[PDB]
């Protein structure tokens, strides 16, 4: 398995 | 043109965008009020503080040379301006599925850590918002380096886009298409958050001595901030820290030029060699665009945070809010069963377009939501109660045929009611798309509102079918499956 998969443009909180 | 007038306008914008929500019934009016103030500030400013003399593609050779000198892969692909996706990577040789073809060492990345060690460091150590929100920190890291001509990251920054298709760039009438949808509330929030943050940091940069050496002290425009947050939201990534014990946010040059297609995530971080690594999602022949899979995000998320709508997104979903009512005579028991199952009494669940429409957690919630008192007691008391909780999320083991009939009836009626809260029908949306000539941004909004309703309509049909299946089992007195 990918130990540290990288999600391109992962959603973060800006509130 | 005077700094005192801008200061007055940003103070007004800060107070406007710091008020509480006016209620959903006036959120559109609030949105237009904030837009009007933002546009007045934008018209009195000079656009991006720093612009570059060359065209975007003039700088890709510098990006490659810089990435090469620091250990990244630079052979086997080229940058091409594609019509559908914008710039992306195209293969110059055949690339086999699962071949490790792209790698980017940590030294090239822009991270919260490199933001801390930069000219932004002193202000970062003082401001509580920067310390709490790594994504905003990355955005100011980008702006500060953009305005620093000798920045190590200039080759990356000069090849970034100068504009995006996030809703921050939409016209008022393009957002108006989203009235009555689920997604428009997130559009409203993004716009108000972004305007509040711009005005807040505009004032902070003026008053904090730690900001004296920043280029932003001399010029920091609304356009700068909109560009910076849109750059971060459309491209940022989570990676482990150097020691592997924590996570951080980063921009990853070169690799982040890949556009999105459906598939699986094939990019991961290699701690031992301290670099990002990407293996090929599928075979790519020479002359074919190289894609990656961004992640299992919905089209609402792709539009709002990534600036595009993806046709045939197999992970699309809509939200549905459900909770046990505190006027339910069985509230206390249902809440305890949910709590023992690890499920809150009230939550926002998802409805999916790809089968199955509901997750194990939503199935489990709906079963408890429709339980009789006798069924609740069997999930609370005795030596099989824990076993019964264990299977609550499993479609293969219902509580009872009656419980299934009730929950699928409920979901069919609720999904039907939700469809009735939209301003247009599915058929009207398809007619608009077929008979009008629209911008890319307008089409993103209309396809988004169409997609919400199509997911709800499929849920109605799937719930109706499920209601019929379990009513048959009930009428045939079929033996209940036992786990
Ligand atoms: N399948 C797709 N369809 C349309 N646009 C896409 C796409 N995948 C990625 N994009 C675009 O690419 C952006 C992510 S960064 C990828 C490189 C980008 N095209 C550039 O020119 O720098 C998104 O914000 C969106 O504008």
């Amino acid at each position: 398995t990918l130990k540290y998969p990288i999600e391109h443009g992962i959603v973060t909180n800006w509130d | 043109v005077s700094p005192k007038e801008i200061l007055n306008l940003t103070s007004e914008l800060l107070q406007k965008c710091s008020s509480p929500a006016p209620g959903p019934g006036k959120e559109w009016e609030e949105y237009v009020q904030i837009r009007t103030l933002v546009e007045k500030i934008r018209k009195k400013q000079k656009g991006l503080s720093v612009t570059f003399d060359g065209k975007r593609e003039d700088y890709f050779p510098d990006l490659m040379k810089w990435a090469s000198e620091n250990g990244a892969s630079v052979e086997g692909f080229e940058m091409v301006n594609f019509k559908e996706e914008g710039f992306g990577l195209r293969a110059t040789r055949d690339i086999k599925a699962e071949e490790l073809f792209l790698w980017v060492p940590r030294k090239l990345l822009m991270t919260v850590e490199s933001a801390k060690n930069s000219v932004l460091g002193p202000l970062y150590s003082q401001d509580r918002i920067l310390q709490a929100m790594g994504n905003i920190a990355l955005a100011f890291h980008l702006l500060c380096e953009r305005a620093s001509p000798n920045s190590f990251w200039q080759p990356y920054i000069q090849t970034l886009p100068s504009e995006y298709d996030t809703p921050l760039y939409f016209e008022e009438d393009e957002v108006r298409y989203l009235q009555s949808t689920q997604a428009i509330h997130d559009v409203f929030s993004q716009y108000k958050n972004t305007a509040r943050q711009y005005a807040y940091f505009y004032k902070v940069i003026q008053t904090h001595p730690h900001a004296n050496k920043l280029p932003l002290k001399d010029s920091f425009t609304y356009e700068d901030y909109r560009w910076a947050v849109s750059s971060v939201m459309t491209r940022q990534n989570q990676i482990p820290t150097e020691d592997g014990s924590r996570v951080t946010l980063a921009l990853i040059p070169l690799w982040d030029m890949c556009n999105h297609t459906n598939g699986l995530i094939t990019t991961g971080y290699n701690l031992e060699d301290d670099r990002c690594e990407c293996v090929a999602l599928q075979d790519f022949r020479a002359g074919e665009q190289i894609y990656i899979f961004y992640g299992t995000r919905s089209n609402a998320e792709f539009v709002i945070h990534s600036g595009f709508f993806f046709d045939n997104n197999s992970h699309d979903r809509v939200k549905i809010k459900l909770g046990v009512s505190k006027s339910d005579r069985l509230y206390a028991m249902k809440a305890e069963v949910l709590a023992r199952a690890g499920i809150p009494t009230s939550s926002v669940f998802a409805l999916h377009f790809t089968e199955p429409p509901i997750s194990a957690q939503l199935l489990a919630f709906l079963r408890v939501f429709c339980m009789t008192e006798e069924e609740l007691k069997e999930h609370l008391l005795g030596d099989s109660a824990i076993d019964r909780i264990f299977t609550l999320g499993n479609s293969e083991f219902p509580v009872s045929w009656d419980n299934e009939v009730k929950l699928w009836t409920f979901l069919e009626d609720r999904a039907s009611l939700l469809l009735k809260t939209y301003k247009t029908t599915i058929e009207e949306d398809k007619s608009v798309l077929k008979n009008h000539d629209l911008s890319v941004r307008a089409k993103m909004a209309i396809k988004l509102r169409l997609g919400e309703k199509e997911i709800l309509e499929k849920a109605v049909k799937s719930a109706a079918v499920n209601r019929e299946y379990y009513r048959q089992q009930m009428e045939e007195k079929a033996p209940l499956p036992k786990y």
